[PDB]
């Protein structure tokens, strides 16, 4: 029923109000970590397909 | 080049099927979860399936090289 | 978890894991340059840059750019995944397979083996289907000089793809076993992020040239950082449920020790539901798009196009739904209550037993909705940003970001959680 979900929404909203958000250092930490990871694999894979296409291009 | 090409193709197929067999046989040591990173503390690296490990690598290279061979094959 | 990042490159064991992972990913990327015999890659790339080819975008993205070059792993690790989904469905539909899944030691092994076999078989089927419906279609459109649309070519393609995805599944499992993080997830991850840096360089070149203004680019970049930071924050967020230990009965009344809490994440750790949602979205496109001469099938396929409004909406729904369901399954209130029970703990004001499970289930079911909705927001916004900035990239789509951040966070989380156990 519509009342069931319109109640569920309110209760879920109440539970949202009781959410403990992380500290600033935690968010900075996580973001820096994600950036390092992603950038690392970007560079590494970059060297991979670079060297690969350069060698294959050398073979012609 | 009928017989020769046919033999190359048969080798390709054989390496393929054998590779399938080897991969299917090497069943992963499972846990509770379907897919995890696993405990990366233990060095592990037992003999377990080393011969088939090296064999699969070799057959992977052979399969790749055979794909390149069939690709480079004349009209 | 940055400490985990640096230690994973500092600690000999973990750096061995890293080097092995990088070696395998190198083998995969190299494998992307080994073409399927008889296939004209130039015509494929040419078609993929046309309007009708655009719908294949996501299919290519999750193939690791392999479909673009139609390599030995033409569809990437995606067939396996598809099988997995199917298996899961069966497990939740067929009671016998559910029993087999709950038997314990063996059964999950049997289900997994069925998943692998089914994965290989699926790669066979998909190889055949693509060979006959798309490659050799339209009078052998994407064929090479000297090749004709027949059973020989179909046979070749099938063999290539079977052996290909066999080798790739093997490689994934070996990453899982001898490397960091999860193999499949890292293969998809690599297949996505391999395209990022060259696109960045190209776009920057376009800014220098003048085809892209600096403001739109800065908004794009800032939005990416915002995405990372947001997902990080929400992943770090938790709902604390007050509990107590050292419970003693005094004067006929229950007392407890110092008040503590149990943390419950908004979302359960795992990029898997995102993978499943993506694949599910990819199925109708895969079945319909190859038939280029059928406006109906092209309509059906373009309906699920993640770039188009309909397909994007569907994708958002799939992500939210799959995330919520997965989080519901992972956060089982029974095992949590029993874990609180074995440690001699309780919830102040709530009687031990089924009412405790009711309390937990209520809180969790009301809570995880927001995490699901957030992942849906991350699924939605980037497409709008690309539409407004004029900088389009399926690799930087909401789904792609979800994959990258998901895998990164998962790998780092596991590494950290394990090195923590090593230290103590
Ligand atoms: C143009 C040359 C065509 C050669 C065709 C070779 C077919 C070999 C297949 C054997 C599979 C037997 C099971
Ligand atoms: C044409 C395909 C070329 C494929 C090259 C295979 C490389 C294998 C070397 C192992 C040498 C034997 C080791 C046995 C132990
Ligand atoms: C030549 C195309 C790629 C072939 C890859 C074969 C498998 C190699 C992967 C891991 C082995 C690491 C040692
Ligand atoms: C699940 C599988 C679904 C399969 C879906 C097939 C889609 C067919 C659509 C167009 C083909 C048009 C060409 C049809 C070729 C047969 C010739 C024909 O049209 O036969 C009509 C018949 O003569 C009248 O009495
Ligand atoms: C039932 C789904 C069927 C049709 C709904 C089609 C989509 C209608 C709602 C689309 C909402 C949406 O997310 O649109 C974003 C838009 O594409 C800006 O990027
Ligand atoms: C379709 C998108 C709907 C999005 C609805 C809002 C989701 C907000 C939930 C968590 C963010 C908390 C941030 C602090």
């Amino acid at each position: 029923m519509f009342a069931r979900l319109i109640r569920y929404f309110q209760e879920a909203r109440a539970e949202l109000a009781r959410v403990t958000w992380p500290t600033r250092e935690q968010v900075v930490e996580g973001t820096q970590a994600i950036l390092l990871f992603t950038l690392a694999f970007m560079v590494i894979l970059g060297l991979y397909d670079t060297v690969f296409r350069f060698l294959i291009g050398l073979l012609r | 080049m009928d017989l020769l090409y046919t033999l190359v193709i048969l080798f390709y197929l054989g390496v393929a099927g054998l590779l399938v067999y080897l991969v299917l046989v090497q069943e992963p040591k499972q846990g509770a979860g379907d897919l995890m990173g696993g405990s990366a503390d233990l060095f592990s690296a037992r003999g377990v399936t080393g011969g088939l490990y090296r064999l699969t690598v070799i057959l992977g290279v052979v399969f790749a090289a055979l794909a390149l061979v069939i690709g480079l094959w004349p009209r | 978890m940055v400490k985990a990042f640096w230690s994973a490159l500092q600690i000999p064991e973990l750096r061995q894991r890293v080097l092995f992972t990088l070696l395998v990913l190198a083998a995969y990327r190299l494998g992307a340059f080994i073409p399927t015999p008889g296939v004209d890659l130039d015509k494929i790339q040419e078609f993929l840059r046309t309007a009708q080819g655009g719908v294949f975008g996501i299919i290519n993205l999750f193939s690791g750019g392999n479909f673009e070059r139609f390599s030995i792993f033409a569809l990437g690790i995606m067939p396996y995944i598809t099988a997995a989904i199917i298996m899961q469905i069966l497990v939740t539909v067929v009671p016998a397979l559910e029993k087999l899944s709950k038997e314990g030691e063996e059964g999950r092994r049997i289900i997994n083996q069925y998943t692998r076999i089914g994965g290989i078989a699926l790669g066979a089927f998909q190889g055949f289907f693509l060979a006959t419906a798309f490659l050799g279609a339209e009078g052998g459109r994407f064929l090479l000089p000297g090749w004709s649309p027949g059973p020989f070519f179909w046979f070749v393609v099938v063999v290539t793809q079977v052996a290909g995805i066999a080798l790739l599944l093997w490689m994934a499992e070996r990453i899982t076993e001898y490397g960091i993080g999860n193999g499949t997830s890292l293969i998809i991850f690599a297949g996505i992020v391999v395209e990022w840096l060259p696109q960045i360089l190209r776009t920057i070149g376009l800014i220098r040239t003048g085809e892209v203004n600096l403001v739109a680019f800065l908004f794009f970049l800032a939005f990416i950082v915002l995405a990372f930071a947001g997902m990080a924050a929400v992943q770090q967020a938790e709902r604390r449920i007050p509990v107590q230990y050292a419970r003693k009965v005094v004067g006929g009344r229950v007392y407890g020790g110092q008040a503590t809490y149990i943390p419950i994440k908004l979302n359960a750790a795992g990029v898997i539901p995102i993978i499943f949602a993506a694949a599910i979205l990819q199925i109708p496109i895969f079945l319909a798009a190859p038939f280029q001469d059928n406006p109906v099938l092209q309509g059906i396929a373009n309906f699920f196009n993640p770039t188009r409004p309909s397909g994007l909406f569907i994708e958002v729904l799939l992500v939210i739904l799959f995330t919520y369901v997965y989080t519901a399954v992972q956060f089982d209130p029974k095992r949590i209550a029993e874990s609180l029970r074995e440690y001699g703990g309780f919830i102040p004001g709530i009687r031990p037993g089924e009412p405790t499970v009711k309390f937990l289930e209520h809180i969790v079911s009301r809570l995880t909705l927001w995490g699901a909705l957030f992942l849906g927001l991350v699924t939605l916004l980037p497409q709008i940003i690309q539409n407004l900035t004029g900088i389009h990239s399926i690799a930087f789509s909401g789904i792609g970001l979800l994959i990258v951040v998901g895998v990164a966070l998962d790998t780092l989380r596991q590494v950290e959680s394990q090195l923590m156990l090593r230290s103590y």
